[PDB]
């Protein structure tokens, strides 16, 4: 229930620079994603997609970067869940966020346009 | 003429030309530009090679407008670099051989 | 409606046919189950409008009398941007209250 | 087994009505591509990053435009095999 | 169309199942006479079948007079009517022959060029 | 080797001595040694480390 | 088995820990991963958040958090100014007093306007006495016992605390700077701690702090220390642009 | 009515039997004459109280704009055959016939011509000459272009054939001028640059320093290093063999200039190479500091090549600015962020104190004060980034201290020149951006919670009554990569006035106002900072 308020809370004041709390109770949040119980788990689905409009997804991208690749699976089947929510809508925004991934042997990972200075 | 973001050939014979970087053009139309000794090129003739031209100033447009624009500004300094007491804008501008210096100030000519 | 899981959407393109409501269902969300500050209607997918369908309640399917619309946070998160939101299947609740019925009286 | 197969429901329908999300067997060959082809076609939309580019190198608007939906079909490598 | 919860199968058995060996050159129909094929066909599955199965007949042949057919869809099709096996043996044995006639100049399979 | 973060879950002796020698060079690396960069120009105009600058410098010469 | 080429690929930590530029990040399990080289990369990036610690512990997250008790609730400062608190204890109080006839007697006589609270208070309390709490920086997620962590990390000797001073026989409170700590007089003795050559003692090392006395009764900052030519042992011990904010409201 | 008194001021009103409603504003000390006079389709005032300001309605818009010429004495409209519409103008000793051109406008221009793209361009303060740095990528310099012209003419001749066919002649002399016909220019690798002092009076070029063929300008910076006297010095960065996507150098040079003649002709002294690009440059308490790739160097003057001082090796990715107040660094670079570095001057060390908690790609930044930052980005944002109150400047994921992010806005267009100045004389500060598809705006604090309060509402209740036209929300918008903080949308409530008066009044009932006090407080904040 404390996630359902967040949910609610956040749109609610989304666009008024009221973003530390928001963040400082995504720290709150954001343990209970290994969670198994349905209500308990859509409740804090919830809660994440309130505070992707009102905190912005490049927030939620660096909470969701370490566990994409992670070793284990429930935790990958958890993050990329998340993933998916955070790329669908607002996923032109995130063009500007993603992270630099370097280029290995025989691909070419870097985009280098965003690095022409002019 | 410039490069072009659009051409829009109306009636009443004229050609706006909006240059993808600096100054927008409004010719006008003279002749349509046929049966002189300039060379024709066709889709039946053949070569085995390219055809060519050469390039010459314009002979059917007579360039009657020209709006100016700061498109694109690479730098720009609000400073006093004449005697007066209000700042002027120096904006580094333009693209290429068209590229400018322009000095802006808040005033009419 | 937020609360059973076990429905469906017609999910498919848009139109320009409002949608509508019945008396039990009157005034309340179609995705967020909400109560308040309505904010933008609903449209339905032609397939999904035509024929019997006409004038419905999207979410009970009885005979439409209001217009149908989303809550301020769907249409902040955008979730008034999928389509037809009929619900399509009937669920097991209204069958199984049915039988009970029809068998205790 | 029944869970496995059946997110694994989910997230096709998913993906496939979404190019570009992702499951818990997706490689980084596939997440970087995505990733480039996303940020091609925004560079398209976004009306300045054009003007950027097409500043930075020395070309034309359409030329850019022409290069950067050429990238589009492999613009990074060729898949992983 | 509606539904997430369930898979495709078809996309499933073209993972997993065990398919012919002619079935990667694509074919066209316009290079080909079928009236010469079909009496080949009608014998060919009666014979699998121990009768006449009319409808397994002019399924085929539907399946076959679109402009290019998709080989690994009617082997799967075929799959349930002929006993699987079969079906990959008939369908690796027709598809090659299609080749045949479709680069025969008449659009006839070599076969009855011979016979 | 200091009981460190960088080498836990290394336990073979070898590995631990290796890793710390390519970790002294990346250390190295990112440390300023102004002896070794700081590059100084002679009355001669010519360049020297600060080193041997101080050291010719005191060394009755420069 | 193609699982153990799989496993064949699997790297040693010690391998990885090579590779990789930053080693600390490689964790065990990371070997598993089926991209490790990504996997470790992501976990060198900036600003991005750690995996929660409990994905491997078997008990559950605050299943475990279970035993022991645990104080109500606290209410913020510029709510316990407005006294709801003990208004609404009085009435609790009272009603547990009441029997089921009473209690039945008021639900049908009811004792309208018995007490009452006034407007104003509520509003200067949300309106004009409201404070911003302590928040957390980005990135720190809470787990099972992280509220039972004193602090650590304060490796500063000016940080005096009040039970620390009060169980120590020095004052706290605005004279804590005059008050000094039972370490200053050995500290003028010995020097500083062999640890802390850059800390600077309050009375010894640095200046008296304004309005302490250099002395020796009851309350003094000593004989500070110098050398026999007249040169302070450690620091002084006697005392030897345009900052403002740049839109803001008057 | 418009009056117009003696120490410079004057006030339009309506006239109905009541003097309606006033507006006033000041044009020196000094009286303001008025005078009738036909304008490009209107009747307008002109007035001169110590400059030549025209005060008209531009479709129906009251702006009172000064033009740019001596002091004047008496004047009304005039026309002749010579001149279709004009004004004659007595002045000091002098009657003028004048002429007033194009009246849609805010500023005007006047430019001088240059070469390629102008990249950078610095101040010098002394005689006022502007350092233009240009560089253009797949291009040809001068000197190769005449040459390989002058070759494959060399080529032509050779055919063979009537020897008597002699296009060289013509070839060599026909000069198609790439100012119309393009620049004739090509390859992929190849840069063409050049250096310029020109004088900001005229666009006489005082001087010229032409590049060679693959080297590329990147950075100016005009500075006095101390070691000498008051010889100013010139550096310039250059790229040597610079490869754009894939990415690759041969290397960098620093170019160094005496700047002689009192500052209208370079000289060289000596290029000191480096280890890649120098994409910063930035004079700094006697020496230069220089960013290269992901080094951040302090340089000194040494008289055969510069020196290296000092150095630090931990800044992220690629330094694209450098910027210093009074002893803080504020590095920028080209992925993550803002980066602050404090000189420990004594111990000679450059040491990172605080950065930031968001990647952003910036393109530029200009400090506030002390303690805030702002910055652009390559996407169309700006933000404002500010140092918490008890930040350690000096002390001994990645980083110890970050830094608050206190404004986010999304602008639209790339932004690409920002400084914090006046405009008016005796206005106010703000904070002037100039975007890259011909934008300037600015941003102007508030100053009473009052006023914010009152436009804050004005533009939230737009929002809702006056929706964005072609289907887009505006919060939204202005949220496009970062929800929006602290910022308000002039252009939005600007909108006011060409609403329809009955949603005019739907809104000012809302604020319980009325339409002519609501636009009066739209245009006091314009008035105070801007034009
Ligand atoms: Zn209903
Ligand atoms: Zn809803
Ligand atoms: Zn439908």
């Amino acid at each position: 229930t404390a996630s359902a308020v967040v949910q609610h809370m956040s749109l609610g004041v989304y666009g008024f620079g009221c973003e530390d709390s928001l963040n400082h109770l995504l720290n709150y949040v954001w343990p209970n994603v290994f969670e198994t119980s349905p209500h308990v788990i859509q409740a804090v689905m919830g809660a994440l997609e309130g505070l992707r409009v009102a905190i912005g997804p490049c927030r939620m991208l660096q909470y969701c970067l370490q566990g994409l690749f992670h070793p284990a699976r429930k935790v990958r089947d958890v993050y990329w869940k998340i993933y998916n929510s955070i790329y669908i809508g607002s996923q032109d925004a995130l063009i500007a966020h993603y992270p630099r991934i370097y280029n290995d042997d025989k691909n070419t990972y870097i985009r280098y346009e965003l690095d022409y200075i002019l | 003429v410039p490069v072009a973001a659009a051409m829009c050939v109306l009636k009443t014979g004229f050609l706006f030309v909006a240059s993808e970087f600096g100054n927008h053009y409004l010719y006008q139309i003279a002749h349509l530009g046929d049966d002189d000794e300039e060379p024709e090129f066709s889709s039946a003739m053949p070569l085995e090679d390219t055809f060519f031209f050469q390039p010459r100033p314009l002979k059917n447009l007579v360039l009657v407008d020209e709006l100016d624009s700061l498109s694109p500004i690479l730098f720009c300094q609000i400073a006093d670099l004449a005697n007066e007491d209000t700042p002027q804008l120096y904006v580094a501008c333009g693209r290429g051989p068209r590229s400018s210096l322009r000095v802006l100030r808040h005033g009419l000519e | 409606a937020k609360h059973h899981p076990d429905l469906i959407f017609c999910r498919k393109q848009a139109g320009v046919a409002i949608g509508r409501l019945c008396e039990k269902c009157d005034g309340k969300c179609v995705i967020c189950d909400s109560y308040v500050r309505p904010c933008t209607l609903v449209r339905i997918c032609d397939e999904c409008n035509y024929g019997s369908y006409q004038g419905r309640c999207v979410i009970c399917g009885g005979p439409g009398v209001s217009d149908a619309y989303y809550c301020k946070e769907c249409t902040i998160q955008e979730k008034d941007r999928d389509g037809c939101p009929k619900i399509v299947n009937l669920g097991s609740s209204k069958t199984d209250l049915f039988y009970e019925r029809k068998k205790y009286g | 087994m029944t869970d496995r197969y059946t997110i694994h429901s989910q997230l096709e329908h998913l993906q496939s009505k979404y190019i570009g999300t992702g499951h818990a067997d997706t490689t980084k060959w596939e997440w970087l591509v995505n990733q480039h082809r996303d940020s091609y076609c925004s560079y398209m939309g976004h009306f300045d990053l054009l003007n950027y580019f097409a500043i930075a190198e020395n070309e034309s608007k359409a030329r850019v435009r022409f290069n950067l939906m050429e990238k589009m079909l492999q613009p990074c490598g060729p898949p992983a095999d | 169309e509606q539904d997430n919860r369930f898979s495709n199968k078809q996309k499933k058995l073209l993972k997993q199942l065990k398919f012919a060996e002619c079935l990667e050159k694509k074919v066209d129909m316009s290079k080909v006479n079928l009236e010469v094929i079909k009496p080949w066909i009608t014998k060919r599955v009666t014979e699998i079948l121990g009768f006449e199965d009319d409808v397994v007949i002019e399924f085929i042949f539907n399946q076959l007079e679109v402009k290019n057919p998709d080989s690994k869809m009617m082997q799967i099709n075929l799959t349930g009517f002929l006993n699987g096996k079969n079906a990959r043996e008939f369908m690796g044995e027709l598809w090659p022959l299609l080749l045949s006639a479709q680069e025969n100049i008449a659009g006839i399979p070599s076969a009855f060029l011979e016979l | 080797i200091p009981n460190t973060a960088h080498f836990a879950n290394v336990t073979q002796i070898e590995d631990a001595v290796s890793l710390w020698a390519k970790l002294k060079l990346q250390k190295a690396s990112e440390r300023w040694q102004p002896d070794t960069e700081e590059e100084y120009e002679d009355s001669s105009g010519n360049v020297v480390n600060k080193k041997t600058y101080e050291d010719l410098k005191r060394q009755g010469l420069l | 088995s193609k699982k153990k080429l799989r496993r064949m690929n699997r790297f040693t930590v010690a391998e990885l820990k090579q590779l990789v530029a930053r080693p600390d990040v490689v964790e065990m399990h990371d070997v598993t991963a089926q991209d490790p080289k990504l996997l470790v990369h992501l976990k060198a990036t900036r600003n991005s958040v750690p995996v929660p610690r409990h994905w491997c512990f078997k008990r559950k997250y605050l299943q475990g958090k279970r035993g022991i008790e645990k104080p109500p609730f606290e209410l913020p400062d510029f709510i316990k100014r407005t006294g709801i608190q003990e208004m609404r204890e009085a009435l609790q109080e009272k009603e547990e007093q009441k029997t089921m006839k009473s209690k039945m007697r008021e639900k049908v006589r009811p004792k309208m306007g018995k007490i009452d609270i006034d407007y104003q208070k509520l509003h200067d309390a949300f309106f004009k006495w409201q404070t911003k709490p302590k928040l957390t920086i980005h990135g720190d997620l809470y787990y099972e016992g992280k509220e039972f962590e004193t602090r650590l990390k304060e490796k500063k000797p000016g940080d005096l605390s009040d039970e620390l001073r009060i169980s120590l026989g020095m004052p706290v409170g605005p004279n804590a700077h005059k008050v000094p700590p039972p370490w200053l007089i050995a500290m003028q003795r010995y020097g500083p701690p062999p640890s802390y050559p850059n800390l600077k003692i309050p009375g010894l090392n640095s200046p008296i702090p304004e309005s302490c006395s250099f002395g020796y009764h009851a309350g003094g900052w000593g004989k500070p220390p110098v050398d026999e030519t007249g040169k302070p042992l450690y620091g002084d011990v006697f005392g030897t642009i345009d900052r403002t904010p740049w839109g803001e409201l008057e | 009515l418009n009056i117009g008194l003696q120490n410079g001021v004057l006030l339009r009103t309506v006239l109905d039997p009541v003097t309606g409603d006033l507006s006033d504003t000041r044009t020196g000390s000094r009286p303001v004459k008025l005078f009738r006079v036909r304008m490009q389709g209107q009747e307008a005032v002109l007035a001169m109280s110590s400059r030549s300001w025209l005060s008209y309605s531009y479709q129906s818009r009251f702006h009172l704009t000064p033009l740019s010429y001596e002091t004047l004495e008496f004047a009304s409209g005039f026309a002749s055959e010579q001149c279709p519409e004009g004004i004659v103008a007595i002045s000091t000793n002098t009657l003028r016939i004048l002429a007033l051109e194009k009246l849609g406008a805010v500023f005007n221009q006047v430019a001088f011509p240059l070469q390629y793209t102008p990249r950078k361009f610095v101040i010098h303060p002394e005689s006022n000459n502007l350092i233009i740095i240009e560089t253009d990528h797949n291009a040809y310099t001068e000197a190769t272009k005449a040459q390989r012209k002058q070759q494959m003419a060399e080529e032509m001749v050779e055919a063979a054939g009537e020897l008597a066919a002699e296009m060289a002649a013509a070839f060599l002399n026909e000069n198609l001028p790439e100012s119309i016909f393009g620049a004739p220019k090509a390859g992929n690798g190849q840069w063409a640059s050049v250096i310029r002092v020109m004088n900001p009076i005229q666009g006489n070029t005082l001087d010229l320093v032409q590049l060679e063929q693959n080297e590329a300008a990147f950075s100016v910076a005009v500075c006095r290093f101390s070691n000498t006297g008051e010889d100013w010095y010139v550096l310039v960065g250059v790229a040597k063999d610079l490869i754009l996507n894939p990415r690759s150098v041969a290397g960098g040079f620093v170019y160094t200039y005496k700047l002689v003649n009192n500052g209208e002709k370079l000289e060289f002294l000596h290029k000191t190479p480096v280890e890649e690009v120098p994409a910063a440059i930035a004079p700094f308490q006697g020496r230069v500091l220089i960013g290269v790739g992901k080094l951040l160097r302090v340089y000194d003057l040494g008289k055969k090549k510069l020196l290296r001082k000092c150095e630090n090796k931990h800044i992220a990715n690629y330094i694209s600015g450098i910027q210093t107040i009074g002893h803080r660094v504020i590095v920028s670079d080209v992925q993550e962020s803002f980066i602050w570095v404090r000189y420990k001057r004594n111990e000679n060390q450059l040491i990172i104190f605080a950065d930031d908690t968001y990647p952003r790609w910036v393109t530029t930044a200009s400090l506030l004060d002390y303690d805030t930052v702002a910055g652009a980005d390559k996407f169309g944002n700006i933000c404002v980034v500010r140092l918490p109150p008890n930040t350690n400047d000096e002390v001994d994921n990645g980083a110890s201290q970050k830094a608050e992010v206190i404004m986010n806005y999304h602008v639209g267009e790339t932004v690409l020149s920002l400084q914090k100045t006046t405009l008016i004389p005796g206005g106010s500060e703000s904070l002037v951006y100039t975007t890259l598809s011909g934008g300037i705006g600015i941003l102007v604090p508030f100053t009473s919670h009052e006023d914010h309060d009152f436009f804050q509402h004005v533009e939230m209740h737009l929002r809702s009554e006056h929706p964005p036209l072609c289907g887009r929300d505006h919060l939204s918008f202005r949220s496009y990569y970062f929800p929006v903080k602290n910022v308000i949308d002039g252009d939005l409530c600007e909108q006011f006035n060409s609403m329809e008066p009955n949603k005019q009044k739907n809104v000012s009932e809302e604020l319980d106002r009325t339409p002519p006090e609501v636009s009066k407080k739209l245009e006091d904040i314009r008035t105070r900072y801007a034009f």
